[PDB]
């Protein structure tokens, strides 16, 4: 059965699957948990790192692409780091040519055409990393979930790793909420710690442990890690 | 070792299996087609099969204008005739800038073979399962007809048939070209031997045909066109006079 | 023996390759999309599946346009239809570049299917797992074709993909019997917005979005636009009448 | 013949106190007797501190500031958000214009 | 995408045995028979024209063919590698030799660049051997006449007389019998008309039978007069009527 | 232009008229003052209904028509009839990407039953210019004036035989590195006639 | 355009290919190495599956890289025949770049990462070799001796043995070499490597072949009688007793 | 993917031995015998004939025999076509080297690239080895008269006589036996046929079944003479030595 | 066969894992982290007595202000370190400065995934991962003194303390207990060389085992091994109380 359908992402299997690129998937859900959510002015990404033993640091998440754009990833991090280059130098171009900030639609539409070239050529391998990105331009505040498979949907909220179902429903129910936080940075923010610490069980979020990331209106991509979390446990 | 029948190396038979597999997705589209000479023209004749009532019947052919003087009837699915309909195309404009004389059918013929016999040599490349079935009024040879397989192989016919039924139709012909001993039929007009096509289909497969179910192609000096449904009509509505 | 579907190319010994019909499997598990000529243009309409409140309504547009004149929409693993277009819209550019007129609606057809079927050709790429439905107006009239994995294609009157595909087909041989006159692009796109409507029923366990697009001669002038406003309002509505 | 360069005129200046540093260069943008502007901006702040002026061919100058300032967004990318000394961004600089010795960039730069 | 077929498909089994030659020669032994025989002052390549139907014209399909003016071949075995063979075959001719030394290559010579294009087919990466033999017939000044035999594999012999494919066995074991060192050339076309009959399942005549020798230079097929040098082309192939004429002399 | 080669010389131009379009061209080829062949056809089809007036480099126009001609012939047999503008972006494409190596004006004249007859010229640097009519090669500098005086849109057949004619004559009559005949190339619907006027004709008008 | 992943990991964390290589090394003859106070010798012992050989001709076991450094092995022939070339190379290399012979360990650690490219590169499969590489740094006496394997490790040994049965005589060495009084002579040294093949070999004159590096580029391969008179001499520290 | 059809030809069985190459030898094994015999004088290489017939012309035939240059020759045991690749490399090699230096290449330096070509084919390149074993005889000033031998591994070794192809444990137990260092050609030339006479897997040893050579310094001369025998000189030196 | 970068069913890359057991069977390293500098310690595992201990490479300088330990397949990692050497120089070449220890961290992870067979993407060639994992310790102005594990997997963590290879669990145990915010390098040195004691098969001296710190003053020092036999005494002593 598998083995047969399974050795390589040019396989398709007979329903119609790609087991390598669902494979892929399948590291995303034993990542660290990280969500996402935005108003009509900014866009917060808020993500529970990981340790490895209590003698060691906790693993960055959250990647800035550009001063109006970045992700929060979930999987592989090396892969994290090859897409989130991508997008630094395809943020990069727009600017230096056009002199224009690349718009999120736009970021998305690259990410998946990127995943996309490692599912249908032999040898390669799917990327195994999922990304949360919000942005903010001239169409205002966006978050987008990236999957390996090459989808990429834009959405109001949602989250991705380990028991992000949690949160994801604590989002789909604080929506007609949160969607208003305008003007209010720290307001979204404390919604997005909320919305992650419905997906939490091993600990509770600690100023080691929690990482966010806000962009909007007035509000350059900037990364908050420990010591300036403290104020939203 | 067992995997010698899925890409094109010799079994210990000394057969090609993925060579003779591209043979049986020929006959895939259950369309049946033959071709006649003139005494100077060259017909072709190709059943259309149009079922989903969906479709732009104007868009279903097999039959292809390879240069202004080539035409070209596949026996196969659809992509794997297009693709060849397209290099066809390519090899004879080429040849036609390079030696600056159209390029002959049954010289297109035998690249189009030596084409194929690559795939069945090389591991990499897998063999189209089409037939092709080239038709010109050649400026030194005349009427011509040169058909080439899977296997690399192409030859030049009298006459010939393609497709599942291929064999009554073959027998038939054959009948008719040893009971009037030449190698072509004695008409004049293109319209006569379209017609001694069409009847022949008929005797032999034993189907009546309207004008929605044939596909007709024609080479003539310096030409080779393709028949609109009521050119066909006409064809038909003169046949259903001898029967 | 056996083994002949696990790499691409290979022929079985009734001549099928087997891995393009496995992509046509996942077009099937697809969401539905069409594709309605008519009198002077054709419409697209494609089912957009809801996954959850949290997606932002309007935003994740599918149906893409192709030079100005083309549109495209797909049924099957939404990423291989993405690539397919993006090869469309170099293949639209390198004709217009060349020959300066906008490339007519056949030649780009057999550009998309010369594409589709040279990955059927080689055990080192997989099939595109995408059946897509497009066209648009040029030189002498409108077009509507649909491309499947295996690289073929034909022109239609009316096209259906995806997993209601056979009541859309359905619908979709209701109009042409009916109105052998044509359509006008005003109903062909309350019509394909009804075909969509009832071939949602096909998967009536998530809420869904409509989308359309058109591309007419008199009502777009040959160039492709989104249905959008008041324009696609009028058509939801009359689905959601048409229904019971 | 195509000449690839052209000179745009300007003066820039340079001062360093003890807890500061100017830069001014003046406004004017000229080619042969025409002026092209009163008031074409030459002197850049780079972010971190940094002030740059490339002064010589104007095309040239626009390209290497433009290099220049790019390697500062990626300094920061590469290296968390560090802060590029005057000494580092120096540096760097030699190895922009080093590497077009064999077609330079007709510039005076300061920084 | 691409060749990433660059690994050899024929490789050394445990017994020593290359398994892709053995089968391509397995194919040549199904193959229609074909010989050659080398008289004094010729040599005589034959075969017959199996046609795989009677609405074919067996004419536009040769199977005897000319490489250079004094050297033909003939072969047993897959066709349309023999006819890929061919052009190969009369391209190294020229770009291996006429282009370098204004002079048709010696038979030998071009026998062993045939011999090369085969080898290498047998451990080139991605692809398997040819399945064919052949029998090259040739002339030239130093060497006179000879005949020689290419396998699969790449190995190639003279020979004196030789016949390959379905009853080679049978009809080598004929010629080896009939054949001395003082036969002129009508006497081997005999021969060969004889040896070819017993392999020939029906009908036996001009149309279904291809001859062709390496003899004498014809200067009637040369297309110019003036040159002393180029005397004309050995090769000729036998017409309709001839073989028939020879037939009846049985 | 390159030191020796052969030069077209010239004095070409088509002229667009109720029926169609005609090409007209004088047939004199030269290298330096010597007439290297009196009698060329620079009236080249590159398309059934498809034509061009050569000037310049004979060598680069030969090669580059040739190119236009097997461009055509593909693009025919894949998508139908092209049109002049079609023809015209080809000729141009290969005129503009190399301008630095070829020496080619061209004049590139069609008939279409959508858009009648069309004119399209190409000067040296590779641009491309749809007018009514229009004049090349070194003899048309001496009948700018008298084109410009006498051309009238929609003229019949018979009045722009007599245009292309007289105009030749006198870019012919001023200009040595123009003589032989006048070769004219009509495009109709009707079809293609080819018409040749010798100099004891054209010569005294 | 070959470039199969040979040298893979498996479930394990073993890499056959490299591990297979070292069987190919068991198979070899037996090399050893020991050093002296100031010398180091490299014995060798003869294939003797065949006899009837051109001891003129045939390529020696022991091999000068340079006019100060020698490379002997243990395994593929062939395949060393490609170490000792790219190692010769690489001498030059080091004399027309720095104006100076390449030390041993620099040789070495060369040699070693050549081996261990071919153990992570595509389309290759690595050298079924490993190699006792000995000589003196320039203007220097301290003798060196170092010993790569297929996987690319190398290291210095004051004696060491490669190839079949090197088991065996890497025993004899571990308890009949002292550091404290290393051979301090060349005729003591070569006993002693003697003694440990002899305990191999099985008595056998031309089947042992010794080679003696002293420092400044004096490099001597002694004859089938030198080393006879040395298996007597050793034949008789064994039957007085 | 293509993986899938790799023999994997450049591996290590776990017991450390190159497969392809341990089966090349097999292959070899199977091919008429090859011998070389070096002596104070000259060389001798005599080699027995593999499918053979009363039809095959002898006279302008060499497939065991090769001429690499005028002081070196070659016995091929294996693959004719094979060698035939490499004998076309070795001749190129060493009117290369004679283009450098103006000298003849010595031996060693021939055989010793020839070697390397086939180990090349053992470790890199996913290509099958030659099934070939050669036998070199050769000449040079610097050691004389010289034997090589090469197999599909790319190892080489000299000596003083030599087998390859069928048979080798008898033909090298026969060659040790009679053998002596002090060897006249003439004597080495009888000691060879011998061999083969006793060896041979046919009824009797015929001349038609050989080839013979033998590269000599004639005192009367200077030059090193290669002399390939022609059948009835095999047939004549078959005679004198007493095999009839 | 099956391709080697092919996932697992449950999201793990198959040769990146299997490198990570490769590792398991190598010396142990152990770095400790101070704020008096860094400490990395070795064990040597010769695999004979004739074996000369000091050409036991296993603690490399990557730069006057970085060194690495080493585990695993130890050759893997010469290629490792001549790029982090190479980067290193070439960043104080650009920049006139010295790279920051995550800065040479993060280019030597790099390398990690960079193997395949033409997997679609960019160009990796290697035809598998490393099969040893590093310790990089250093100092650098704006973190301090930093230690980080670089596994084949690309990832990389930073650690107070940590050790790999064959007793890195045991190890990491001991290490866990003993490490607090307030270590001296002297006490830090001790506790490399006890837990080194604790899980060594042999008896722990100066030949077998190698200590070497890091420091902002001097930089990368390897410690000879007279200085470390002292430090052993002095831990035979201290051990020797209660
Ligand atoms: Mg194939
Ligand atoms: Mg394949
Ligand atoms: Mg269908
Ligand atoms: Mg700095
Ligand atoms: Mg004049």
């Amino acid at each position: 059965f598998r083995n047969n359908y399974d050795g390589d992402t040019v396989t398709f299997s007979p329903t119609g699957r790609l087991f390598q690129v669902e494979y892929a998937l399948e590291a995303i859900k034993q990542g660290s948990v990280t969500v996402g959510l935005r108003s009509n002015t900014h866009a917060v990404l808020v993500a529970l790192k990981r340790n490895a033993d209590e003698l060691s640091s906790y693993q960055k998440k959250i990647i800035k692409c550009d001063e109006h754009m970045g992700l929060s990833l979930a999987g592989l991090a090396p892969d994290a780091r090859v897409l989130s280059n991508y997008l630094r130098q395809q943020c990069n171009y727009s600017s230096l040519v056009f002199n224009r900030k690349l718009a999120v639609e736009r970021a998305g539409h690259l990410l998946c055409d990127k995943a996309q070239k490692n599912t249908q050529s032999y040898g390669g391998r799917p990327y195994g990393v999922g990304l949360l990105i919000i942005g903010y331009d001239k169409s205002g505040a966006h978050l987008l979930e990236f999957q390996p498979s090459g989808n990429v949907t834009e959405l109001y909220g949602t989250a991705i790793g380990a028991r992000s179902q949690g949160a994801k429903t604590y989002l789909e129910r604080t929506l007609d909420t949160f969607i208003k936080i305008d003007g209010n940075p720290d307001e979204l923010i404390k919604a997005g710690v909320e919305a992650i610490s419905q997906s939490l069980r091993d600990e509770s979020l600690t100023v080691d442990n929690l990482s966010i990331a806000i962009v909007g209106k007035d509000t350059p991509f900037t990364i908050y890690d420990g010591e300036a979390v403290a104020k939203y446990i | 070792a067992g995997y010698d029948r899925h890409i094109t190396i010799f079994s210990p038979e000394g057969r090609l299996y993925q060579v003779e597999y591209a043979f049986k997705a020929t006959n895939q589209t259950n369309i049946n087609s033959l071709a006649v000479r003139g005494k100077d023209c060259t017909v072709v004749i190709s059943q259309k099969k149009v079922p989903d009532k969906l479709l732009d019947p104007t868009t279903v052919s097999y039959i292809f204008c390879i240069s202004r003087t080539i035409g070209m009837v596949v026996n196969g699915p659809i992509p794997d005739a297009r693709n060849a309909a397209l290099r066809a195309k390519a090899e004879a404009a080429e040849f036609r800038y390079k030696y600056g004389y159209d390029m002959p059918c049954d010289v297109l013929a035998k690249r189009m073979a030596n084409l194929s016999q690559i795939y069945t040599q090389r591991a990499y490349m897998r063999p189209l399962g089409v037939i092709l079935t080239f038709v010109s009024v050649d400026e030194e040879l005349g009427p011509s007809i040169y058909k080439t397989d899977p296997a690399g192989y192409y030859v030049g016919y009298k006459a010939t048939a393609t497709g599942p039924k291929q064999q009554e139709i073959t027998t038939n012909l054959e009948n008719h070209f040893k009971k009037s001993k030449i190698d072509h039929i004695n008409e004049e007009s293109w319209e006569k031997v379209v017609e001694f096509a069409i009847t022949h289909m008929i005797d032999a497969l034993g189907t009546e045909f309207s004008k929605n179910d044939l596909e007709v192609g024609v080479a003539t000096k310096d030409k080779f066109f393709t028949l609109s449904a009521e050119n066909i009509e006409e064809r038909l509505v003169a046949i259903a006079e001898q029967d | 023996g056996t083994g002949y579907d696990l790499s691409n190319s290979v022929f079985s010994p009734d001549g099928r390759n087997f891995q393009v019909e496995y992509a046509v499997k996942a077009v099937e598990n697809g969401t539905t999309s069409i594709g309605i000529k008519c009198n002077d243009g054709v419409v697209f309409a494609v089912e957009k599946l809801i996954t959850s409140k949290l997606l932002v309504p309007q935003k994740n547009v599918k149906i893409q346009v192709v030079d100005r004149h083309i549109g495209c929409v797909y049924s099957g693993l939404i990423p291989d239809g993405r690539h397919l277009v993006n090869r469309g819209r170099e293949e639209a550019a390198s004709f217009k570049k060349l020959y300066k007129t906008p490339i007519p609606i056949p030649a780009f057809a057999d550009r998309l299917g010369q594409y589709v079927q040279a990955h059927t050709l080689y055990n080192s790429v997989r099939p595109f797992g995408v059946s897509t439905i497009f066209g648009g107006v040029d030189k002498n009239g409108a077009h509507l074709y649909m491309l499947e994995p295996s690289g073929s294609y034909w022109g239609y009157k009316g096209a259906a993909t995806g997993k209601g595909r056979q009541s859309a087909k359905a619908e979709l041989e209701k109009l042409v019997d009916h109105h052998p006159e044509g359509l006008s692009a005003r109903e062909a796109v309350k019509q394909a917005a009804k075909i969509i409507y009832l071939a949602h029923e096909d998967n009536k366990e998530k809420d869904f979005e409509l989308e359309i697009s058109w591309c007419s001669l008199s009502e777009t002038n040959g160039l492709h636009k989104f249905v959008k406003g008041d324009l696609l309002q009028e058509a939801i509505d009359f689905a959601q009448k048409e229904i019971n | 013949q195509f000449n690839p360069y052209g000179d745009n005129g300007g003066t820039i200046l340079g001062i360093a106190g003890e807890d500061f540093a100017v830069l001014a260069g003046d406004t004017r943008n000229i080619t042969d007797y025409s002026i092209n502007s009163r008031y074409e901006p030459k002197v850049f702040d780079c972010g971190d501190n940094i002030v740059m002026s490339a002064n010589g061919f104007a095309a040239d100058g626009d390209a290497l500031v433009k290099r220049f300032k790019n390697s500062v967004k990626w300094y920061h990318f590469d290296h968390n958000d560090k802060k590029l000394s005057i000494n580092s961004a120096a540096r760097n600089i030699q190895h922009l214009l080093y590497g077009k010795r064999f077609f330079p960039y007709y510039v005076h730069t300061i920084i | 995408m691409t060749d990433r077929y660059s690994f050899s498909l024929t490789t050394f089994s445990p017994s020593g045995k290359l398994g892709q030659i053995d089968y391509a020669l397995t194919a040549v032994k199904q193959g229609v028979t074909s010989l050659g025989i080398k008289a004094t002052n010729g040599v005589v390549i034959a075969t017959e024209k199996k046609s795989s139907s009677p609405l074919a014209m067996s004419e536009t399909l040769s199977k005897v063919s000319l490489l250079t003016p004094d050297i033909g071949a003939v072969y047993s075995g897959m066709g349309p590698d023999y006819r890929v063979l061919v052009d190969k075959s009369r391209k190294v001719a020229h770009t291996s030799y006429k282009r370098i030394y204004g002079e048709y290559p010696p038979t030998k010579l071009l026998v062993s660049e045939v011999a090369k294009i085969m080898q290498e087919a047998t451990q080139s990466g991605g692809v398997r051997p040819f399945g064919v033999s052949l029998l090259i017939a040739g002339h030239d000044e130093f060497n006179g006449f000879s005949l020689y035999q290419v396998d699969p594999s790449g190995s190639y012999f003279p020979w004196k007389a030789t016949a390959i494919g379905k009853g080679s066995v049978a009809a080598k074991t004929f010629l080896e019998k009939r054949w001395n060192d003082e036969l002129e050339l009508e006497d081997a076309i005999h021969i060969a008309l004889l040896t070819l009959k017993e392999s020939v399942e029906g009908e036996f005549n001009g149309d279904t039978i291809e001859l062709a020798i390496i003899g004498d230079e014809n200067p009637d097929l040369l297309g110019y007069t003036g040159i002393p040098t180029d005397k004309g082309p050995r090769f000729r192939k036998l017409t309709s009527q001839e073989i028939n004429d020879r037939l009846e002399a049985l | 232009l390159k030191k020796g080669e052969v030069s077209l010389g010239a004095s070409i131009m088509a002229v667009t008229f109720k029926d169609g379009v005609i090409l007209g061209a004088d047939s004199r080829t030269t290298t330096g003052a010597y007439i290297a062949n009196r009698v060329t056809d620079k009236l080249t089809r590159v398309h059934d209904k498809i034509w061009c007036c050569r000037s310049g480099s004979a060598a680069d126009t030969q090669a580059i028509a040739d190119i236009v001609q097997y461009h055509l012939e593909l693009y025919t047999s894949q998508y139908g009839t092209p049109s002049t503008e079609t023809a015209a972006s080809v000729f141009k494409e290969l005129c503009y990407e190399n301008k630095d190596n070829l020496t080619a004006g061209i004049i590139v004249a069609g008939y279409d039953d959508k858009n009648k007859g069309e004119v399209y010229t190409i000067p040296l640097g590779g641009s491309v210019h749809k007018l009514p009519y229009a004049i090349a090669g070194s003899g048309s500098t001496f009948i700018y004036g008298y084109c410009d005086k006498n051309f009238r849109e929609n003229m019949s057949k018979e009045e722009t035989v007599d245009f292309i004619k007289h105009s030749l004559s006198q870019a012919i009559k001023w200009d040595g590195s123009s003589g032989g005949v006048i070769r004219m190339v009509v495009l109709t619907a009707a079809g293609v006639e080819r018409l040749i006027f010798y100099p004891d004709e054209y010569e005294q008008l | 355009g070959y470039d199969r992943a040979l040298s893979i990991f498996s479930p394990d964390g073993h890499i056959f290919q490299v591990e297979y290589a070292l069987e190919a090394v068991k198979r070899g003859t037996c090399a050893v190495g020991v050093k002296g106070k100031n010398c180091v010798v490299l014995g060798c012992e003869r294939r003797s599956t065949l006899k009837l050989q051109d001891t003129r001709i045939t390529p020696s076991k022991v091999s000068k890289i340079d006019s100060h450094v020698v490379l002997s092995f243990s395994g593929l022939n062939a395949d060393s025949r490609i170490l000792i070339e790219k190692a010769r190379v690489e001498a030059q290399s080091h004399r027309l770049t720095l104006e100076d012979p390449v030390t041993v360990e620099y040789l070495t650690r060369y040699v070693a990462g050549v081996q261990q490219r071919y153990t992570q590169s595509g389309g290759v499969r690595p050298f079924g070799v490993s190699t006792l590489i000995a000589g003196f740094d320039p203007r220097d006496d301290e003798p060196k001796l170092y010993q790569t394997e297929p996987s690319g490790i190398y290291s210095s040994w004051s004696a060491q043995t490669i190839g079949r049965n090197s088991k065996t005589v890497r025993e004899f060495l571990e308890k009949n070499y002292d550091r404290k009084e290393p051979p301090a002579t060349v005729e003591e040294c070569v006993k002693l490597t003697v003694r440990s093949l002899l305990e191999v070999v099985q008595t056998g004159a031309k089947n042992i072949e010794i080679t003696v590096v002293k420092p400044d580029s004096d490099i001597v391969a002694l004859s089938s009688e030198e080393i006879n008179q040395y298996v007597t001499q050793i034949e008789q520290e064994k039957q007085e007793q | 993917g293509s993986r899938r059809y790799d023999s994997r030809t450049t591996i290590f069985s776990p017991e450390g031995r190159l497969y392809q190459v341990e089966y090349a030898l097999e292959s070899i094994s199977h091919a008429g015998t090859a011998i070389g015999i070096m002596a104070s004088d000259g060389i001798v290489l005599a080699a027995e004939r593999k499918v053979t017939s009363t039809l095959l012309e002898q006279d302008t035939s060499t497939e065991k025999l090769y001429k690499l240059n005028d002081k070196i020759a070659v016995a091929v045991a294996g693959l004719t076509a094979d060698a035939e690749i490499l004998i076309n490399t070795a001749r190129i090699h060493a009117q290369n080297y004679l283009k450098t230096y103006n000298e003849d290449i010595p031996v060693e330096i021939l055989v010793r690239r020839l070697s390397d070509i086939k180990q090349g084919y053992t470790q890199h390149g996913g290509l099958r080895p030659f099934g070939v074993s050669f036998i070199y005889a050769g000449y040079d000033d610097r050691y004389g008269y010289q034997l090589y031998t090469s197999n599909p591994s790319g190892n080489y070794t000299g000596w003083k006589a030599i087998s390859v192809g069928a048979n080798t444990s008898a033909a090298q137990t026969l060659l040790q036996m009679d053998y002596k260092d002090d060897m006249k050609v003439d004597d080495a030339i009888e000691l060879a046929l011998k061999t083969l006479s006793k060896t041979t897997d046919s009824s009797a040893l015929t001349y038609d079944r050989l080839e013979f050579a033998t590269i000599r310094k004639g005192a009367n001369d200077g030059e090193v003479y290669q002399k390939i025998f022609k059948p009835q000189e095999i047939k004549d030196i078959l005679v004198k030595t007493g095999i009839t | 066969d099956r391709g080697v970068s092919t996932f697992s069913p449950e999201g793990r890359l198959f040769q990146v894992e299997y490198s990570l057991e490769a590792i398991k069977l190598g010396s142990t390293a152990i770095g400790i982290a101070t704020k008096e500098g860094v400490v990395l310690g070795v064990e040597k595992r010769a695999t004979s007595p004739l074996l000369e201990s000091d050409s036991i490479e296993k603690i490399v300088e990557i730069d006057r202000h970085i060194g690495c330990a080493m585990s695993g397949l130890t050759a893997d990692a010469r290629s490792m370190i001549e790029h982090a050497r190479t980067a290193a120089v070439t960043h104080n070449l650009y920049y006139d400065e010295d790279i920051n220890v995550e800065s040479l961290t993060q280019s030597v992870c790099d390398l990690a995934l960079r193997f395949g067979e033409g997997a679609s993407g960019e160009e990796r060639l290697m035809s598998r991962p490393f099969g040893v994992a590093l310790l990089i310790a250093g100092h650098d102005a704006d973190d301090g003194y930093q230690l980080f594990h670089a596994e084949p997997s690309g990832t990389f963590y930073r650690y107070n303390a940590k050790a790999i290879g064959s007793g890195s669990e045991g190890a990491q145990a001991e290490l866990l207990n003993e490490w607090h915010s307030s270590l001296t390098l002297k006490e830090a040195e001790l506790l490399v060389l006890k837990i080194l004691k604790q899980v060594m098969e042999e008896k722990l001296d100066e030949n077998n085992a190698q200590l070497s710190c890091i420091t902002k003053q001097d930089g990368f020092k390897i410690y000879d091994n007279e200085k470390t036999a002292e430090l052993i005494k002095e831990l035979k002593e201290k051990e020797a109380a209660e």
